[PDB]
DNA sequence: ACCGTCATGATCATATTATTACGCCAGACAGGG
DNA sequence: CCCTGTCTGGCGTCCTCTCACCTATGATCATGACGGT
């Protein structure tokens, strides 16, 4: 079955895998990330709660007092999102807190507070997040874009070959934290272990262990085995485990039980340690030269002396075993350093170390950290346990708890948020492990230590930021004052927390403009994977493997949308069906594949789950159960593809749509088109610009509606029923009964959003598309927005294409159209500028908005009223006063003299310098919406109180309006209860609408009914009356301002651009071009039926450029058109819908197994007819994008349609009148018309204004400047014989001011001769030279 | 090497319209050096006609004259 | 200078100055004031990196810093660096007379001419149309001519049409990596927009036609006209400097 | 990576194999992305070093420069000796090919009727004026520049050479990328330079230096192939003989340095005492 | 309805700390066989 | 005393276009609204 807009038009499906999830709501990463944010949590985490229990409660300096915290909550705006955006303020909500004191007594602060007192708050404002998923943050609407950064916990990285230019690769260990400070295990050439902190000073590793109070004989106790040597009556025999011996050279000869095992000169096999481990051998028999480098492990102490023989961690030498002999001790523990298993990094790292004990080592990190001050023991205490081990200073989140023990192979994911000791050991246990060669290193760009930070976090940590900030200024406060007399807000103060929050919606390096011409560029600039910013790497800097793609973002971002230039690989965008993970990864669908049969459950896989398992590609045949066809099946293991077999599969793809983004799926024919081509067919698709009457896509890829609808451009239906009133205003639903609520009786109104200006001064509009008395569903569009048509999604327009040279005017990529074009009115375009015009209080007088203006016209000033600001609805051009405004000036230094020579004359002569708005240079239009902002206490001229008593009768009418349709609606449900159970049919008419609230009737749920009924109707007469007050007082009040300015008058154009030479215009697979020139109706090549086509590109540029795919699209748009034009024919003819219905039946069926099967015997005869007028202009064709429409079905389309099989039509010249040999391509390609125009380029300049500093002309083209005649060009004139070019070149057209004053009367003297002269700013460069030290001058 | 070589020049102004500008003027400031101009960006700092091209006449002219 | 509002939005300098000019003031009168050593030692260190911090900013331990936490800018960094005096200022300038707009192609044009608009025709030939204004006799003062080209009235096209003839203009392309990225061609007017550029040239500047844009430049004096004639002309460059192979090759 | 792209573009690519292809190109932006800077800076540290150097005078005065020949690698003639000295000024008068005669004279620029004749003569190699021999103060003679190249006369007294050079060398930054024994192959006559030989016992002629060039000569005079020969190698071949076209002319073993010798006799171990200056170590698989 | 008390906005000098995540490539410096 | 890791400074592409946005504060006279007589 189909929903009602889809039976309008239903587009043709080709596409042949069943799909089985449908495309999720494209903006949940901006939603449910804000939503995450701010929300009443309970059970702490996440959200602002863990923000304000982790910095609360503020304990005080001793003085027993203590800020605790008790609960929050956000009230309403003050201004709904439409009069802020008019207006310009922020787009925030009041966040109010319940903040408690108490304060405890002497002798016990276990012990009773003598007073407490418990709340409200107000501090700073946080935006709301509109239901878009954007923010108003000075009247324009921003976005914050989501950061991909490292993800918190141990990182083993390996600085691989560079380092000490011999081959010898370290080893790193950075520990990350979520919040605190780094730590950074590394080796050296030496082979020694060095620590460091927040990239300080380096010192010895093991100097933190006995930071931990970790005594030297517990280190090697921990990070090494032990040797037994017992002394038993011959040669200090050994206890002897053969595995330590696997490929070592003895020294001798070993024998046991009277049998010699391994001989000298020999090393010791595999299969001799088998004879000995079988043998059981324990004891064997050493030289006086194995322990001659054998290091000890603990401290031997003799008992005599009390002395000590032998330090821990030394080596052994004949006096020293000569003493421990003689001394007792028949045990010896020794370690084991071989040279490929165990090298002794810890015991040269021990041997390096002068500290002896806990308290130096602690005084030589207080030493590291803060250098050449006193340590005191207290001081060192205190800073040790505030680098790591306090929950204040030290925090791993919850993800970096999860890394930091998954990369360690822990079992619980649970954990701390600050380190212990076993967590530090067990990093060198992993770093050591690394270094002796099992286990390996850890890549950086795997996705899954990648982390994806987004709104609602980032916000968390400003807001943390501004938090601890203030409990800087509470712990100021709290204990210097008298207690008990003050309040818990004379304390804490909303000044740095809204600076922080406001910063950083403000001015961020990620809370970006957003791109808003299109709704494609919308719903993609929402979803994007930034790289930059704040914790992540720079674009000058990095770098090679971070511009690269990694084999682990199928799925999860995509691979060809990302924009190319400077920062390629950094500015990703995130795919179509990638979620994001509870911890912050990116996850993706995909298919349990048990052992035989694909099972329909979706199983969300991450990244480091994804490499264990074994993933079919999501292309692979299968035959009605999920037995896959094959025996050999395409798939992919660990980050590399392979051929598996048929039944060890684990997962296959959901669709085939889900490598991409929503920038590059609404490119049909994307897998015939070479990567480089669609990435920047994908970035001209986001760079397009709305025309006057969008169409449609003949080939698109069933993708469009996703990205129209949940966009929100577009007015989609809340509850469905039946439309009672349309309007270019509004619309009006009338809500259906087995949708609706029993009390607020309910038929809803859309308010349509009219002619207003974007961001990038295009015109978003609303369409309504719907007609009177029509049914809609729920979830349906109701009004098209911007280039949109029926809840589509049509960018550009499809027109008539043609594959030829034609005498030379497309030569490299231009294009040539044809006068059909721009006399369609096809290409034309609205725009909205907004200008603006101050009128601030100079120190020499105030300004003024009076239309009478000192030495211009009475015609120059026909276009202005009585009151000096322009009528609505005026046609201006370049040149014209919108806003007469005179600089209010003069002032002759008071005085008497002068206070008596004012009155004289009166008010002022003409003391009124001109400095009106004008309109910029070169545009049109017309002024659709006057705006006058005035600073209370100041007189409202005349034009002011028009637009208070315009806009004060537009909001009653509307409100009214609202009131009155409402109350229709109720009162129509009112005589719906009324017929049931004590009917009325011609009584209840007559009689008014007050005795119907108040009409008997039984007791039942019908009369409750009519009590409800009867309140709603009262509450909402009451509610009407309070919120036209409100909104009065709203109206006619003040309007707050900068400091010192009077009063604003904005002024808004609506431009209407068309089509030139100069354009640029291009198709959607990276066919780019400007086109040339607007050829006339009668030149341009026709075919043997009549028509000319419309525009011919140039063929060159499709097999250097491969982009095959656009010839692809040419042929089926061509099917497609041939399929509108014979139901244009079946229906001109006016046929009986019997015909109709077999040519439209036998078009929609016509394919291999594919998945739409449409039928037309449930239309019923007049949805066809009418489903046949919307297919008049063509048929739509979606196809998807990698299971596409084969070549095959195109030419079994065009054999439906008359049109030749090769989908070449031989052509006329229009010029010569005479055919075009080798037959030529036509067909419809979609051509996108993009926002780089040519009257937004093209500047021009003789002589401007000129800076100020130094005296060469400005930069740019709103400031009238001049083109920088840059250092290459120097050197290009230097490269001829030019001499006298450049020096007029920089001497006299740039910078020498007599100069060029002298040039100026030579020219308009017609004297061609320059006097040269010096450069200003050479004198610029003497004096800030010589405001140094130097003595720069000029000899002779 | 070329940026050694054009560091290392007998005109400072050439040595320091390219790389670090400090050095090379301190340099050039405790040795007393004086930058007899004679080459192509001395003479586009201080704005005259390049010593190439049709300029080469009239530093021809200027180095006879004096 | 202020921006448009009513703060002053002042420079870096001006900081460096203040504080040198404080710290100095606040150093006589300790000075004067007789007070200890330590006084005195932290007062003539802090004006020592004071004085530091204005002649080279930075090459001392952390830079001061205004607003926010960028550091401001001193004098060897009003020299020093990509965009001091030497590689922003004095080797490369803003020039007047000066031209820029998006490519198109044109096929008609003879390889020594290209075609540019009429809008930025009469801009960049403001005076050049005033002086033949004036000597004609229509108008009298120089205003009485600005206004003429100001409503562009019938016959000051006439008068453009008599200046462009013989002057050439020099075409650049933004990058320009070798010296045959400025040519210098002969205007030919253009109903337009658009700098419609011979094709053949366009190998020489690795212009395509895919968005690009050119800047024109207007040789004032005689030598600079002759300069493009006889040494830039478009006709004059059919071989790249580099080697013996035609750069004007057939694309 | 081990399994292809099988598809083209006329065939679809399926998903993994537009994976893959989107690895290949996503390297290829990034390289020219981050290329371009340094192609620039290139350009701009090579402007700054020449910067000054100015065609001055119109001749140096000098019989000095460099000896400008064909280059071959190894395989056949790479740049003929007509790329080389096209337009450049000859240094000494280029003697024809066959006994001392006058063929061009000594101070002749080399355009393309001179360059036919030298051809025609199959001249061996050029000594021409080089620009790094010129003895011009503070410049560039006219003559040791040589051709105008994009003019077809001599650089004129002016023009900026530096750069115009410094601007050809870096301008194609662009374009460039940032990231047994010997077998002949056409057939003529051998030569050897630096070569002091010795025929051993068999007759193959191996050589006791190490820096020996084998050149190969055609019939006609001009130098053909180039190849180094270490020292110790069995060379098939002689001087001055005559070869096939395809037949192995040396053979040496790299693994295995040479000690061979010049006179023969018997072999005695001076200093060589097993147990601290030689080892033994009999051999597991032969025996010898 | 006039007089007195609490509250709330102007002008004004006071002077610097608890982040890290480039990649060569010269050039100068304390360490040690 | 001649090698040597190690540390510190100094580079890192030209041209153009659009948009928004630049510390906090600690102390007090004087204006301004609220309540008693
Ligand atoms: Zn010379």
């Amino acid at each position: 079955v189909y929903s009602y807009t889809e039976k309008k038009r239903i587009r043709k499906d080709f596409g042949k895998r069943p799909q089985v999830l449908d495309v999720p709501y494209l903006l949940s990463i901006q939603l449910d990330s804000f939503q995450k944010f701010i929300e009443q949590d309970p059970e702490g985490q996440y959200g602002l709660e863990a923000a304000f229990r982790s910095v609360f409660p503020i304990q005080s300096y001793s003085g027993n007092s203590e800020l605790q915290y008790v609960s929050y909550r956000l009230g309403e705006p003050v201004f709904d999102v439409q009069e802020c955006q008019i207006r310009g303020v922020t787009y925030s909500a009041p966040l109010r807190v319940k903040l408690r004191l108490v304060i405890y007594e002497r002798e016990a602060p276990e012990g009773t507070v003598k007073d407490i007192k418990e709340q409200e708050v107000y501090m700073g404002e946080i935006p709301l997040m509109t239901d878009n998923g954007t923010f108003v943050i000075n009247g324009t609407e921003r976005v914050i874009v989501s950061q991909l950064h490292r993800s918190p916990g141990v990182f083993f990285d390996s600085d691989k070959g560079k380092t000490h230019s011999s081959g010898k690769v370290l080893y790193n260990a950075r520990i990350i934290p979520y919040r605190g400070s780094w730590l950074d295990f590394e080796f050296d050439p030496k082979d020694n272990l060095f620590v460091r902190i927040d990239r300080r000073r380096k010192l010895p590793a093991t100097i933190i262990l006995r930071a931990l109070n970790y005594t030297t004989e517990q280190i090697l106790d921990l990070f090494f085995e032990k040797v037994i040597f017992e002394i038993r009556d011959n040669k200090l025999q050994m206890e002897l485990v053969p595995e330590r011996l696997r490929g070592e050279t003895a020294s001798f000869d070993i024998e046991a039980n009277g049998k010699v095992y391994v001989e000298k000169g020999r090393r010791i096999t595999a299969r001799h340690i088998r004879q000995l481990e079988k043998d059981d051998v324990k004891l064997i028999e050493v030289p006086v030269e194995y322990i001659a480098g054998k290091v000890v492990a603990k401290d031997y102490i003799d008992e005599s002396t009390g002395e000590l023989i032998c330090a821990a961690n030394m080596e052994l030498s004949l006096d020293l075993l000569a003493k421990l002999s003689q001394s007792g001790h028949k045990r010896i523990e020794t370690l084991f350093t071989n040279d490929l298993d165990h090298g002794p990094y810890i015991s040269e790292t021990l041997r390096v170390d002068p500290t002896n004990d806990r308290l130096s080592a602690l005084v030589e990190i207080y030493r590291m950290m803060r250098p050449g001050e006193p340590p005191t023991r207290e001081a060192a205490e205190s800073l040790f346990e505030n680098l790591f081990f306090s929950e204040d200073r030290y925090d791993l989140s919850a993800v970096g708890r999860m890394k930091f023990n998954r990369s360690l192979l822990r079992e619980e994911i649970e954990g701390s948020g600050i380190l212990s000791k076993d967590d530090i050991i067990d990093v060198m246990k992993k770093l050591i492990d690394i270094r002796n060669g099992k286990g390996e290193v850890d890549d950086i760009d795997h996705l899954g230590n990648r982390r994806i930070r987004s709104v609602g976090e980032m916000a968390e940590n400003q807001f943390r930021v501004g938090l601890v900030r203030v409990e800087r200024a509470v712990k100021e406060r709290l204990s210097l004052g008298d207690l008990d007399t003050l309040m818990p807000q004379d304390m804490i103060n909303a000044k740095p927390i809204s600076a922080a929050v406001k910063e950083f919606f403000g001015s961020s390096q990620l809370s970006q403009f957003m791109d808003q011409n299109n709704p494609l560029s919308e719903i993609t600039h929402k979803r994007r994977i930034s790289a930059l910013g704040p914790g992540g790497l720079t674009r000058e800097r990095a770098g090679f493997e971070v511009r690269d793609v990694h084999p682990t973002h199928y799925g999860r971002v995509c691979p060809i949308e990302t924009p190319e230039g400077p920062n390629i690989g950094l500015i990703n965008s995130l795919s179509v069906y990638a979620q994001t993970n509870e911890y912050g990864f990116l996850e993706t669908p995909y298919r349990k594949v048990t052992d035989g049969v694909v099972t329909d459950e979706i199983h969300y896989l991450s990244a480091i789950e994804e490499g264990n398992y074994v993933i079919a590609q999501a292309n692979s045949n299968l035959d009605e159960e999920g037995h896959f066809v094959e025996d050999l099946v395409t798939c992919r293991s660990k980050g590399e593809s392979s051929l598996f077999s048929r039944d060890q599969v684990d997962y296959m793809d959901v669709s085939t749509q889900q490598v991409v983004s929503v920038g590059a799926s609404l490119i049909p024919f994307l897998e015939h088109d070479d990567a480089n081509r669609a990435l920047m067919g994908a970035n001209m698709q986001r760079q397009a610009v709305p025309t006057l009457r969008a169409d449609k896509p003949l080939v698109g890829t069933g993708m469009e509606r996703a990205v129209a609808v949940d966009s929100g451009v577009t007015a989609v239906a809340k509850r469905g029923g039946v439309v009672q009133y349309v309007d270019a205003s509004r619309i009006v639903i009338k809500v259906n009964e087995d949708e609706m609520y029993p009390g607020e009786a309910g038929i809803d109104i859309y308010n349509l959003t009219k002619y207003t200006r974007s961001n990038q001064n295009t015109c978003i509009n609303q369409m309504p598309c719907v007609s009177l008395g029509e049914p809609v569903e729920r979830g349906d569009v109701l009004a098209d927005g911007p280039s949109t048509d029926l809840g589509e999604l049509a960018l550009g327009q499809n027109m008539r294409v043609a594959f030829m040279p034609w005498n030379g005017y497309n030569f490299e990529d231009s294009i040539l159209v044809s006068e059909r074009v721009v006399q369609e009115d096809r290409f034309t375009t609205i725009h909205i500028q907004e200008l603006a015009c101050v009128s601030r209080d100079t120190k020499l007088g105030p300004e003024e908005i009076t239309a009478d203006i000192p030495n211009v016209g009475e015609a120059a000033l026909s276009k202005l009223d009585e009151s000096g600001i322009v009528y609505i609805g005026a046609e201006v051009t370049g040149g014209d006063i919108l806003v007469g405004k005179v600089t209010p000036k003069g002032e002759t230094q008071l005085t008497p003299e002068e206070k008596l020579l004012r009155a004289i004359f009166g008010e002022k002569a003409s003391d009124v310098k001109d400095s009106s708005l004008r309109v910029p240079n070169g545009v049109s239009g017309t002024v659709i919406d006057v705006q006058v902002f005035t600073r209370d206490g100041v007189e409202k001229d005349k034009r002011a109180l028009e637009i208070e008593e315009m806009q004060l009768k537009q909001a009653k009418k509307d409100l009214s309006e609202e009131l009155q349709i409402l109350e229709a609606g109720l009162f129509s449900r009112i005589r719906a209860v009324l017929v049931a159970g004590g009917v009325e049919a011609e009584k209840l008419d007559k009689l008014p609408r007050d005795r119907w609230l108040e009409l008997g009737l039984t007791d039942e749920e019908k009369q409750n009914q009519l009590e409800q009924l009867a309140e709603q109707y009262d509450e909402l007469k009451h509610e009407f009356e309070k919120k036209l007050e409100a909104k009065r007082r709203k109206i006619t009040q003040g309007d707050d301002l900068a400091p010192g300015v009077l009063k604003i008058v904005k002024v808004y154009l609506a431009v209407k651009r068309r089509i030139q030479p100069g354009d640029k215009m291009a198709g959607r697979h990276g066919n780019k071009g400007v086109i040339s020139k607007i050829n006339p109706i009668e030149d341009m090549p026709y075919d043997e039926n009549g028509t000319p086509v419309d525009i011919v590109l140039n063929p060159l540029g499709v097999p250097s450029r491969m982009n095959i795919g656009q010839i692809l699209e040419t042929h089926l748009g061509m099917a497609a058109k041939g399929i509108g034009d014979k139901i244009n024919a079946m229906l001109k003819q006016q046929q009986e819908v019997a015909k109709l219905r077999e040519f439209i039946q036998r078009a929609y069926d016509l394919g291999a197994d594919v998945r739409q099967k449409v039928d037309l015997s449930t239309f019923s005869d007049e949805e066809v007819m009418r489903l046949a007028e919307n297919l008049r202009k063509g048929m739509p064709i979606a196809t998807p994008v990698f299971d596409g429409a084969k070549e095959a079905e195109i030419k079994e389309l065009l054999k439906l349609g008359d049109l030749p099989t090769s989908g070449q039509i031989r052509l006329y010249d229009g010029r010569t009148g005479e055919q075009f040999e080798r037959p030529v391509t036509v067909g419809y390609m979609y051509m996108l018309k993009l926002n780089h125009l040519v009257d937004d380029k093209m500047h021009a300049r003789s002589t401007g204004s000129y800076s100020l500093v130094t005296q060469q002309p400005l930069g740019g083209k709103a400031q009238f400047g001049g083109q920088r005649f840059g250092e290459m060009e120097v050197w290009a004139l230097e490269a001829y014989g030019a001499a006298y070019t450049l020096q007029e070149m920089l001497t006299v057209k740039s910078d020498d001011v007599n100069g060029r004053t002298k040039m100026y009367k030579n020219i308009v003297d017609g004297n061609h001769q320059m006097e040269p002269g010096m450069p200003e700013s050479f004198n610029v460069l003497l004096k800030e030279i010589r405001s140094l030290g130097i003595n720069i001058e000029l000899e002779d | 090497g070329i940026t050694k070589a054009s560091l290392a020049t007998e005109s400072f102004i050439s040595a320091a319209s390219f790389q670090e500008t400090t050095r090379v003027l301190t340099e050039a400031a405790v040795a007393g050096k004086r930058d007899e101009l004679r080459g192509l960006k001395e003479n586009v700092i201080v704005g005259r006609l390049i010593p190439a091209g049709t300029g080469y006449a009239y530093h021809q002219d200027r180095m006879r004259r004096r | 200078v202020p921006l448009d509002g009513g703060r002053f939005a002042t420079s870096d300098l001006n900081d460096l100055y203040r504080r040198v000019i404080n710290r100095n003031n606040r150093l006589k009168r300790l000075l004067d004031l007789a007070a200890p050593d330590i006084i005195v030692r932290n007062e003539k260190r802090m004006l020592q990196e004071a004085v530091d911090a204005l002649l080279d900013n930075g090459r001392r331990g952390r830079a001061i810093t205004g607003s926010n936490k960028r550091p401001l800018k001193s004098l060897a960094d009003m020299i020093k660096g990509k965009q001091g005096r030497f590689r922003q200022n004095l080797l490369g300038k803003r020039v007047d007379y000066s031209g820029r707009s998006v490519i198109t192609v044109g096929p008609y044009l003879r390889l020594h001419q290209c075609g540019l608009p009429k809008k930025m025709a009469l801009e960049l030939f403001k005076p050049f149309i005033y002086g033949k204004l004036e000597l004609r006799g229509l108008a009298t003062t120089i205003k009485a001519a600005k206004k003429m080209v100001e409503r562009e009235e019938a016959v000051v096209w006439d008068i453009l049409d008599e200046v462009i003839r013989e002057h050439p203009v020099l075409l650049n392309r933004a990058p320009t990596l070798h010296r045959l990225g400025i040519q210098a061609f002969e205007p030919v007017l253009i109903e337009g927009k658009a700098i419609q550029l011979h094709p053949l040239v366009c190998a020489a500047y690795n212009a395509d036609f895919d968005g690009d844009q050119m800047a024109v430049h207007v040789p004032l004096t005689l030598e600079a006209q002759l300069e493009a004639r006889a040494l830039m002309m478009s006709t004059n460059n059919i071989l790249s400097p580099a080697n013996g192979e035609p750069i004007i090759v057939p694309s | 990576i081990e399994t292809p792209i099988t598809a083209n573009f006329r065939e679809g690519l399926n998903v993994l194999q537009y994976f893959i292809s989107t690895h290949g190109a996503r390297k290829g932006l990034a390289d020219t992305a981050l290329k371009t800077a340094n192609s620039g800076y290139l350009t701009r540290r090579l402007v700054d070093v020449a910067q000054d150097l100015v065609v001055t005078e119109d001749d140096c005065g000098t019989h000095e420069g460099i000896m400008m020949t064909p280059v071959i690698e190894g395989g056949d003639v790479k740049e003929p000796l007509r790329d080389r000295v096209l337009g450049r000024v000859t240094a000494e008068d280029v003697l024809k090919p066959g006994t001392a005669d006058i063929l061009v004279p000594r101070n002749t620029l080399l355009h393309e009727q001179w360059c036919d004749l030298l051809e025609e003569n199959s001249v061996d190699a050029v000594k021409v004026r080089s620009v790094v021999s010129c003895d011009t103060d503070f410049g560039v003679c006219a003559h040791c520049y040589g051709r105008d190249l994009a003019r077809g006369h001599i650089i004129n007294k002016g023009e900026a050479i530096g750069v115009i050079a410094a601007q050809s060398i870096g301008e194609p930054g662009t374009q460039l990328t940032m990231r047994s024994s010997i077998q002949v192959k056409n057939k003529g006559s051998i030569k050897l330079s630096n070569v002091k030989s010795v025929v051993n016992s068999s007759g193959k002629l191996v050589i006791t230096s190490r820096n020996t060039e084998l050149k190969l000569i055609d019939e006609f005079g001009r130098t053909k192939e180039s190849y180094k020969v270490p020292y110790g190698a069995v060379l098939a071949k002689g001087d001055g003989e005559q070869v096939a076209g395809g037949e192995t002319v040396a053979n040496w073993d790299p693994h295995t340095m040479p000690v061979i010798t010049e006179v023969s006799g018997f072999v005695r171990f001076t200093d060589m005492i097993d147990g601290q200056t030689i080892t033994r170590q009999t051999d597991e698989l032969t025996g010898l």
